[PDB]
């Protein structure tokens, strides 16, 4: 009970070594600074990347999102059904495969 | 009682490292501990400074470490040094100079183990080639208020000097602690040796540069200052033939050759000059 | 002391900023602009900064706080 | 040029004027920040 | 009750390393080193010991230490090599008791003599007299091939301590192969 | 020169006060009284400085 | 090897109040200390730097007394605050180098195989560096051993970060160039060359003054260089440099010509756009 949470937002372009330019998930962008120990070569236009919440500065960069909504589609299936319960068009199966 | 006029003195190296060490972790409030003496009991001064080891994953560490601190203390008697901690120290990066809530107990240890310690508050961020902006504190209890009275008994008006900012107001402050006054202690030895900064060898006044470069800058200069005189007239014709209400604004979007030209005629007689005389006088330094 | 007085107002540039579209400059070191955030606002120019880059739809860079062109 | 320059100020005269901001805008400025802490 | 800081000084050079006694001399010193450290030990918990070598140049294995099996794993990987510079050797150890911790310790340093030494009248005697002008104590331990009568010891025992006092003394070589430090265990607590 | 330096450190301290909203007015009242719409908010009616 | 060295000024304040507060206690000649620092490509940069208990002997340069003890557990100590730090080399204050700095060297080559020492005068006098930077090597020759230890000089210079060019602009408040233009531009390079050349050739003088009355070890590749310096004197009468330089000189100068009568214009035109806009103020008041 002693941590706080990170706005996540998506970098855009850098304007020094010190300064990037960085959009959060709603509208609003900002001029903000980066952590000394965090690599820099990592941070190309596109990716995703947490800030801090109370001073903006970037903290951590993270993978690519996938929504829940695809994840539920990803896998659902229980069904078990081979190709021995289904019969008399033989042909259009050998087509589509 | 304590009084408005105590002082505290800082050398030059306690505050360079502090800064350094305050500007290396940014994102956090990273913290040490100070040592010095308390020579009497209207000025401090403190000597030399020092950090600690912090634990990460958050913005703050507890203080209370023995083995590290002990082990500090007892090894850096045996090369002189033989000074006492007189206080703490820590940095808020873009934010300002106060105590927060967890602050006030912090500094309640320091205050058990010695009354008269004091609490540095250095800004690593909002401080750009001078005003470093660096606060001291010392807290206060409200049982004394209860009586109707009030800390720090004024003998003198040499105390308040500098007007807090409205958001030291905002938080505790004068209900909660009080501010003092900093100095800086300078001596000559380290002022004289500290301006070598950025001195050039005798090699680099010496040298008369590449006689193949310099012709192409002369050219390329030229071309833009022949320009700037084609389009100089057609502002010129045209100062007066609107009204000097809106003049100023007619100069917005657009440039302006006559401040866009000095600076070309500026570093032009400049680099002439310079490269001019140069040989000149190398042509018979040497044989 | 002049030469030493210019320098002390870039204080006001470290972390607060929010990105604008510049609108329309009223007179000098006085104009309104347009936040990202979705409200126009009627605002004050830092003095030292190069007026002649400010064309049109230019992007400029805004304090947090006293939301002031900088 | 140099003979230029020292002609320069010549006819600038009687420029004692001399106003930052404003006179009573102060008070009111204090005011609003005292008003301001209070809350 | 005396805070006591000590320094030993170990022989390693070709002619210590003689195998007069049953084992090799360097055995001899390992054990002798081991009973006087234990003893000094005992003497005072907070007591710390140092070690330094004697051989072409002198060099020093460990700064002052209350730590034991540091001197001795230190101690028992030397190889017997060199000649003796004694004086030199006594010159950095009186430099290693300056810079001590402990100021209000008492100092003490062991020196051991295994091989002959070309030590010179005059040196040694200046060397003996500017040692008490700094209050320096030194005990000294010959054995195996002995120095002639000891007679250029006997001068340090004519300048240093042992007149108007007993804060030095000196241990005869002993001729017997049979274990020394059983015989020397008197004289560290009768010096 | 002198009047320029003051100017400068005056300038540097007030630029840290809010800015002010801009807006359309749609009719005036009585007793120095307007109404007034600005975008990201409902309608307000307020009244006019003494300039 | 090494390329440049960079120094901030946080280990020359170090070495200072180092070597006030130990000599303060007492009459004590030299000190030594480690420094701390990181690598790039060819390029060294130090950072900054602890003490250590040192002792010498001036009866015998063949004495000395340092502590491992004491290294050992303070970089460790260090270890733990900030781990991008790590041991390059060493530094002494001594206004000379000694005899026995290739014996430290070696003693001391085992916690870094690239050791590199650095002197700081504590009082210089001067406008040339403080410091001076040097690394070992093994030199051959005709005779009298196969290699030999020998120190070798490395370019140094220093350095600035953020924060500390920050402190050091707040420190150096009474202190600061008057003008940034031809003024820097010539006294900061030319007058202050003339001074370090004349101390060279009198350093120089020196050693060739010692030689052929006193002492007399003559060394041959002084000589060798002496004929190399004495030799590469160019020849300023030659008839083609005359003319070569007399047509770049008066190249040269038509640019300065269009320059002030560029300023000569703008200086007019400002002239009368003053006159003209203050002569219509006096009836405003009636």
């Amino acid at each position: 009970l002693q941590s706080v949470g990170q706005i996540v937002g998506e970098v855009l372009k850098q304007l020094t070594e010190e300064k990037f330019i960085v959009k959060a998930t709603n509208g609003p962008r900002y001029v903000v600074g980066c952590r000394r120990q965090l690599d820099k070569s990592k941070l190309k236009p596109g990716t995703r990347v947490a800030l801090d919440m109370t001073t903006l500065t970037i903290m951590r960069y993270l993978p690519r999102e996938v929504d829940p909504l695809v994840y539920n589609m990803s896998h659902e299936d229980p069904g078990n059904v081979s190709y021995s319960e289904i019969g008399g068009l033989s042909e259009q199966i050998r087509e589509l495969r | 009682a304590v009084d408005t006029a105590e002082q505290v003195y800082i050398s030059s190296l306690a505050l360079l490292k502090m800064l350094k060490h305050g500007r290396a972790g940014v994102p956090m409030e990273v913290m040490g501990l100070m040592l010095g003496e308390f020579v009497d009991d209207y000025t401090v001064r403190v000597i030399d400074v020092f950090a600690m080891p912090q634990s990460g994953t958050g913005v703050s560490v507890e203080a209370v470490d023995p083995v590290f601190q002990a082990k500090m203390l007892d090894m850096l008697k045996q090369t002189g040094r033989p000074e006492m901690v007189v206080g703490w120290y820590h940095s808020h990066p873009g934010f300002g100079c106060w105590l927060s809530g967890v602050d006030i107990n912090t500094q309640q240890s320091f205050e058990a183990l010695s009354e008269r310690a004091v609490a540095v508050v250095v800004d690593p961020i909002q401080s750009v080639k001078g005003k470093v902006v660096i606060d001291a504190f010392r807290l206060i209890n409200a049982n004394m208020m209860v009586l109707g009275h009030e800390p720090r008994q004024t003998t003198s008006n040499l105390g308040h000097l500098n007007k807090p900012s409205i958001q030291a107001l905002i938080h505790g402050l004068n209900r909660h602690y009080y501010s003092i006054t900093i100095n800086y202690r300078k001596n000559e030895l380290e002022q004289k040796m500290l301006l070598n900064l950025h001195k050039k060898s005798w090699m680099e006044g010496l040298t008369l540069q590449d006689y193949s470069e310099h012709c192409k800058h002369n050219e390329s200069v030229v071309k833009e200052m022949l320009e700037l005189a084609k389009n100089y007239n057609k502002a010129v014709e045209e100062e007066d033939k609107m009204t000097p209400e809106q003049l100023a604004i007619k100069n917005v979007g657009k440039q302006d050759p006559k401040r866009h030209l000095e600076e070309h005629v500026d570093v032009l007689m400049t680099s002439n000059i310079v490269q001019c005389l140069a040989a000149m006088l190398d042509t018979v330094v040497f044989k | 002391e002049f030469l030493h007085a210019q320098e002390e107002v870039k204080r006001i540039q470290s972390i607060p900023l929010v990105i604008g579209q510049f609108l329309e400059a009223v007179d000098q070191n006085t104009a309104i602009v347009g936040s990202t955030t979705g409200s126009n606002y009627y605002v004050r120019i830092l003095s030292t900064i190069d007026r002649e880059l400010l064309k049109p739809n230019a992007s400029v860079a805004l304090h947090k706080h006293s939301n002031a062109l900088v | 040029h140099n003979m230029s320059v020292k002609a320069m100020r010549f006819p600038p005269k009687s420029y004692n004027k001399d106003l930052e901001s404003a006179e009573e805008r102060r008070e009111r400025e204090q005011q609003d920040l005292e008003f301001a802490k209070e809350m | 009750m005396v805070l006591e800081s000590t320094m030993v000084c170990v022989d390693n050079s070709e002619y210590m390393r003689n195998g007069d006694f049953l084992p090799t001399r360097l055995q001899a010193q390992q054990d002798a080193v081991n009973i006087v450290c234990h003893s000094k030990t005992r003497s005072n918990p907070e007591n710390n010991v140092g070690l330094i070598t004697l051989a072409n140049d002198c060099e020093v294995l460990t700064t002052l230490t209350p730590d034991t099996g540091r001197i001795l794993s230190k101690l028992h990987t030397v190889q017997p090599k060199g000649k003796i510079t004694f004086c030199t050797g006594i010159r950095v150890a009186h430099l290693a008791l300056k810079h001590r911790q402990g100021k209000n310790h008492k100092m003490r340093i062991i020196a051991f003599v295994g091989s002959p030494v070309e030590d010179n009248e005059k040196d040694l005697v200046k060397l003996a007299k500017r040692l008490k002008k700094e209050k320096v104590n030194v005990d000294i331990i010959n054995f195996g091939e002995e120095e002639v009568n000891t007679e250029k010891l006997t001068a340090f025992v004519n300048t240093l301590n042992g007149k108007d006092g007993t804060g030095s003394h000196l241990v005869t070589v002993p001729p017997g192969p049979s274990l020394a430090d059983a015989l020397i265990s008197s004289p560290i607590l009768a010096g | 020169l002198n009047a320029k330096v003051r100017l400068l450190r005056e300038e540097l301290q007030l630029l840290q006060e809010q800015g002010s909203y801009v807006g359309e007015v749609v009719r005036a009242m009585d007793k120095k009284k307007v109404l007034v719409k600005v975008h990201p908010e409902g309608k307000f009616v307020v009244d006019v400085d003494k300039n | 090897a090494v390329q440049k060295v960079v120094v901030h000024p946080l280990v020359l304040l170090s070495v200072v109040d180092h070597f006030n507060r130990i000599g303060k206690v007492g009459n004590q000649k030299r000190v030594v200390g480690v420094l701390l620092g990181s690598w790039q490509k060819k390029v060294l940069d130090v950072s900054n730097s602890f003490a250590v208990p040192f002792d010498e002997d001036d009866k015998d340069d063949s004495v000395w007394f340092l502590d491992h003890d004491y290294l050992e557990n303070m970089y460790g100590m260090f270890k733990k605050v900030n781990a991008r730090e790590r041991i390059v080399g060493w530094y002494h204050t001594g206004p000379k180098l000694h005899k026995n700095d290739i014996a430290i060297n070696e003693l001391m080559k085992r916690y870094c195989p690239n050791s590199v020492l650095v002197i700081i005068d504590v009082k210089p006098k001067d406008l040339g560096l403080p410091t001076e930077a040097y690394i070992s090597v093994e030199e051959v020759h005709d005779d009298g051993t196969p290699t030999s230890k020998t120190f070798e000089h490395v370019t140094s210079e220093i350095g600035a970060e953020e924060a500390e060019e920050v402190g050091v602009e707040h420190l150096l408040r009474d202190i600061k160039d008057t003008t940034v233009g031809t003024l820097s531009q010539r006294i900061t390079n030319q007058v202050h060359g003339l001074k370090g050349l004349n101390s060279k050739l009198l350093d120089i003088r020196s050693y060739l003054e010692k030689v052929a009355t006193g002492k007399l070890p003559i060394n041959h590749q002084i000589i060798y260089q002496l004929q190399d310096v004495f030799n590469l004197l160019p020849d300023v009468s030659l008839q083609e440099f005359v003319k070569a330089f007399y047509l770049k000189t008066n190249d040269q100068m038509v640019v300065v010509y269009l320059a002030s009568l560029i300023r000569s214009v703008v200086a007019l035109h400002n002239l009368i756009n003053n006159k003209i806009a203050n002569r219509d103020a006096e009836k405003k008041e009636g």
